[PDB]
């Protein structure tokens, strides 16, 4: 029943890439570093249901940190503390990985680490300038498990 | 990305990125964490290089064309620089940095270990091990058609 | 590598019970309905890292609702709104299941439902009074997946 | 737990729990959702039964011993009650409730469908389908050694 589905997913971990299950950059829910953690902003962050939210500066490709909801533990809304400050009070590792990375390898990094999230980047050899890493998306442990158990 | 150290025959380099002005103290932490005494810049000035020199490491701004090979003058200045600084202080390290460290700067390091004895394929596969996708077509052409000198 | 471990877990879904992977009642993190959602209480709830927290009234065996952290979206600390009120503003289904329930069946209920959590109860035939359902613990989707991927 | 409906031969019952005073309006929603016109209580009074009667359903407090079988007087009062109310209003439903509905109350329902024709094993397996673990040893003994009357 469940068992053959989960088995098939487990085997496909070897061939599927992080690129196949990621939520692409356009659809990731994200927050800018210049956000002002006042009453309405914090409420909107909490009501989203996300436990962790990528934080960007400038363009959404420029992902600089992770805001865990717990990080807002004792923040005062009346003080309007900018988000970047809170970002600076807490350490949340920020993994990056290549579109090549198979799903079993990503799964085992997830099992080791403290971060359950990873930015998906590619490299482009096509340019009138130096090669650069292009972020494509974000893959979570939940994407990988969603792909095992369908 | 992040900085990478490359060592071959007492030569040691740090391929790195272009920092911003606020990152630059942690930057110098990392520059001294690999013991680099001089840094050579190929991108355009987005900060000021007086504190990095006040922490003891000299800054050389040698910009050339983005995505393009270095001219032969920059090549000879570069080789003479590695010679001078590596016999002034052996075992030390000199840093080079592009915008992220994925083109011009790795090309310079490439010429250094290719003049240092390591072959073309061995050097390119040595660098892209240490950071994936390091070179683009216009720079593959140069590093391929470059003539060593045993300097 | 990963694949044979996950396969073995998937097969053991049929034999293992909800009773084997639950976090027993003594160790579940829980909150009482008479909590007063003032500044410190809400902060303590957020800083715990739990997205959902069982809510009890009286003795911890008496689990009455679920507090999702998002449920605190626009609550004012200065107003000291009791927790039971917030509990009454939001509907979060409260599944109960028997210690017998195998892990594949629980997994498929989890896949269907909106609640990813379940109270684990047993029945005791031994008493000088009427039989009663005894809550033993709580099993989550994360317990089940933790048991698939080790 | 939650309430359960049991139907056999125009008989219909609702095995239920003892509510609190705040749950009791949603409770009466559920009592009318199965169309119960009378409710008989076996636990001890933890609320007041004047609103439940103001919503149209009569309350009968017949307490006997927790975990124990009903006396023969309660049995005959009970059978006469199902007779009277089910020929007063056929297809209607009468509710019985223990603390959670896992002993005395299912025993009463048990005697009703056992006097109604359904066998002993068929009735017990009929009830524990509908709520698991319904009977304990002291009540298994009664329901086993009870003599039907075709009432």
């Amino acid at each position: 029943s469940e068992e053959l589905n989960i088995i098939q997913g487990a085997l496909e971990l070897r061939t599927k890439t992080v690129e196949d299950v990621m939520t692409p950059l356009r659809d990731c829910f994200m927050i800018t570093g210049e956000a002002i953690l006042d009453f309405n902003t914090m409420s909107e962050i909490m009501e989203s249901g996300y436990t962790r939210i990528p934080v960007f500066e400038g363009e959404r490709s420029n992902i600089v940190d992770l805001l865990f909801v717990k990080d807002l533990a004792f923040v005062d809304p009346d003080d309007c503390t900018p988000l970047k400050t809170i970002t600076k009070f807490y350490n949340h590792p920020l993994h990056f990985v290549f579109n090549d990375t198979k799903l079993d390898a990503m799964l085992e990094e997830f099992k080791k680490g403290k971060s359950h999230l990873a930015i998906v980047q590619r490299v482009n050899n096509e340019g009138e300038g130096d090669p650069f890493y292009e972020v494509l998306g974000i893959v979570t442990l939940e994407d990988v498990i969603e792909e095992i158990i369908k | 990305p992040a900085p990478v150290e490359v060592t071959y025959k007492n030569m040691r380099f740090l391929i790195t990125h272009n920092p911003t002005n606020a990152t630059l103290n942690k930057f110098i932490e990392e520059l001294k964490k690999y013991g680099v005494t001089t840094i050579v810049r190929v991108c355009e000035a987005t900060y000021d290089t007086t504190l990095v020199e006040k922490e003891g490491i000299h800054v050389l701004d040698w910009p050339f064309d983005d995505g393009a090979p270095p001219s032969n003058q920059i090549v000879d200045d570069w080789l003479s620089l590695v010679k001078i600084k590596f016999r002034e202080e052996p075992g030390c390290c000199i840093a080079v940095h592009d915008v992220a460290g994925l083109g011009r700067a790795p090309v310079l390091v490439a010429l250094a270990l290719i003049e240092g004895g390591m072959k073309y394929e061995d050097a390119v596969q040595f660098i892209r091990q240490k950071r994936r996708g390091a070179f683009n077509s216009k720079q593959l052409l140069y590093l391929e058609k470059y003539r060593p000198k045993m300097r």
